[PDB]
């Protein structure tokens, strides 16, 4: 038997379906989302990380001039600096006493800190989605994983699940991902080969291995001091350090929706977005003909206390006559209230209690019990509580569904006010007839 | 190993929380809505601090 | 807790304590033999 439902993508609340198989037994499905995982596919730009400048020593000529040749290094200046007078810890350099050069060399390279520390920039473009999910399938607990994209199918108790797609295509992460060790950034980094000095992506590498770099440093050679022999320079620092020290909150701190955000893989964990449909085949075997599960009559609803809240506030109380001792389902006829049981134990004539919640001030619904409805109706009272820490077990109440049953004040408004229009439509009506009847 | 802060003192009102904040060091506190519009803050904490969010 | 008053008694002498300090004992790290707890700092030395 084929059952189509839809459950709310919420993670942790569950959610009960009733698969209704006319002259069958009906059954009840609680299933809860532990986890939905989308795990997008990324595909790799450049890694970002801190470069070094690698500086030869200094080449001091005297009675002569030095000249370098332009090198095809990532970021590579030569400089030949005239009349300099370099100094040891001995005395002068030479003997030479004016007209001495100095060459001075420089380039940029990845530093080896770059096998670990660097930061990723990815490109992401979907999202496969994944899910756990937790079925009471005939009172048994069993939990299942399966992709959510609407192919994959699970087995469980010979009983088989189809979840997803997932009717929402919204993801925390837009096209362009940053990944630096657990923290998802979403920004705009700049392309390969447009990086600038002192920002993100001054030095690039299309792999970690790759020996291409993209380097953009404004490095700048300066003339040495008088009388020294060292090779200052003038480069703006790394842009990796400055985005580190600069970085803001990553993804799994300002997600929408609530998501958590794991890396390795990129994965966004329990987003609360949308929906997700769920197809479930049940064999033959698994139903139980009405004849042989117990049937209940002369089935009366009584509520002693309603209150509102998250939790499951409400106790209802029935009056049953059980054929025969056995275990019989519950379902909600209504989508504005929650029951938290799914199956009772009856026998005999007895009654039962079971536990609902409900956000309606006047909580009017229908239960069923072995295919026997039963009319509930009760005043709910406000919880005392402001706050708590779980999200809330019943649906929010809409357009259609409102009002209390203190609505008799609108209902008499409104006919008070229908009968004050009334009486003045029937006087014109009356004038109306008199003058076209006159003439 | 990082430390973790000591437990703040919750008190409740009207769709408010009101969080009695003793950080040691400079804490990074920390909200954002879990709904459409995250509207994430942030605020660093160094003494002891009273927020209604 | 935390605030003027989170331990009274009614003279210096006497043996009367009352203490509200948000008092929490957290489970002790792997491998360690020390008693972590979470308490609210002393209300009479923040008032000071
Ligand atoms: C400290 O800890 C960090 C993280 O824990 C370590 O960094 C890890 O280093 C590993 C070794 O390099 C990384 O593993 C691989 O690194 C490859 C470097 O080239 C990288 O390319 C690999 O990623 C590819 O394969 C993945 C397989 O799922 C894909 O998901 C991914 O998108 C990449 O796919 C490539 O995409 C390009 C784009 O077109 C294609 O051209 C390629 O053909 C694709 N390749 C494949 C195989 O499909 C892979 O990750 C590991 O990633 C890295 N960690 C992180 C978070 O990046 C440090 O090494 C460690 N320090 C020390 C000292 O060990
Ligand atoms: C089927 O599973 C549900 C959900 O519980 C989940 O699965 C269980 C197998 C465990 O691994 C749980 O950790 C897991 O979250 C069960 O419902 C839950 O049962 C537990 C215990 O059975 C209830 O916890 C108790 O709650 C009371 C009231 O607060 C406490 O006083 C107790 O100390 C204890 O913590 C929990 O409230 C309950 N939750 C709901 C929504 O009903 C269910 O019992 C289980 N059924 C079977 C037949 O295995």
């Amino acid at each position: 038997y084929e059952h189509v439902t839809v459950i709310p993508n919420t993670v942790g609340v569950p959610y009960k379906t009733l698969v209704n198989r006319p002259g069958y037994s009906p059954m009840v499905l609680e299933m809860e989302l532990l986890s939905v995982t989308l795990e997008p596919t990324l595909s790799l730009d450049y890694i970002t990380c801190e470069y070094k400048t690698v500086i030869p020593s200094p080449y001091v000529k005297c009675c002569g001039t030095a000249e370098c040749k332009d090198k095809n290094l990532p970021d590579y200046s030569c400089k030949v600096f005239t009349g300099v007078y370099p100094f040891m810890w001995g005395g002068a350099y030479c003997f030479c006493d004016a007209e001495n050069t100095q060459l001075s060399e420089a380039h940029v390279e990845k530093s080896e800190s770059c096998k670990t520390e660097f930061a990723s920039a990815y490109r992401a473009h979907t999202a496969s989605a994944s899910a756990k999910l937790r079925v009471l399938y005939q009172g048994n607990n069993i939990t299942v994983t399966a992709y959510a994209n609407g192919d994959h199918a699970v087995t469980v108790k010979d009983a088989k699940f189809i979840v997803g797609p997932m009717s929402s295509a919204w993801t925390p992460f837009d096209n362009k991902i940053v990944v630096y060790k657990g923290d998802v950034y979403n920004m705009d980094y700049p392309p390969f080969g447009a990086g600038r000095p002192g920002q993100f992506g001054d030095i690039q590498s299309r792999t970690p291995e790759s020996k291409d770099v993209y380097a953009n440093t404004q490095l700048v050679l300066q003339r040495p001091a008088a009388g020294t022999v060292h090779v200052p320079y003038s480069q703006a620092p790394s842009g990796f350090k400055y985005w580190l020290k600069e970085r803001g909150a990553s993804l799994q701190h300002t997600a929408p929706f609530g998501c958590q955000i794991a890396t390795n893989p990129v994965r966004a964990v329990n987003c609360a977005v949308g929906n997700m449909p769920i197809s479930i085949d049940i064999p033959e075997a698994a139903f139980t003909r009405v004849v042989d599960a117990p049937s209940l009559t002369d089935m009366s609803c009584e509520v002693p206390a309603c209150t509102h809240s998250s939790d499951f506030g409400g106790v209802a109380v029935i009056k049953y006559a059980a054929s025969k001792k056995g275990k019989c389902a519950v379902h909600s006829m209504t989508n504005a209230v929650t029951i938290r049981e799914a199956e009772i134990e009856v026998e005999g004539n007895s009654q039962l209690q079971i536990s609902f919640s409900t956000a309606l001030a006047s909580a009017e619904f229908r239960v069923q019990v072995c295919s026997t409805q039963v009319h509930c109706a009760a005043e709910c009272h406000p919880p005392k509580d402001h706050i708590v820490n779980y999200p809330a077990s019943h649906t929010t109440l809409g357009v259609q569904d409102i009002s209390a049953t203190a609505m008799s004040w609108v209902q008499k408004i409104t006919g008070g006010v229908g009968l004050v229009v009334a009486v003045a439509a029937l006087i014109l009506i009356v004038v109306l007839c008199v003058s076209f009847s006159r003439h | 190993r990082v430390p973790k802060a000591r437990n703040p003192t919750v008190t409740y009102g009207k769709n408010q929380v009101i969080m009695l904040l003793y950080p040691d060091h400079p804490t990074l506190l920390s909200y954002r809505n879990m709904g459409e519009e995250p509207n994430y803050q942030e605020e660093w904490v160094m003494h002891k601090k009273e927020v209604v969010l």
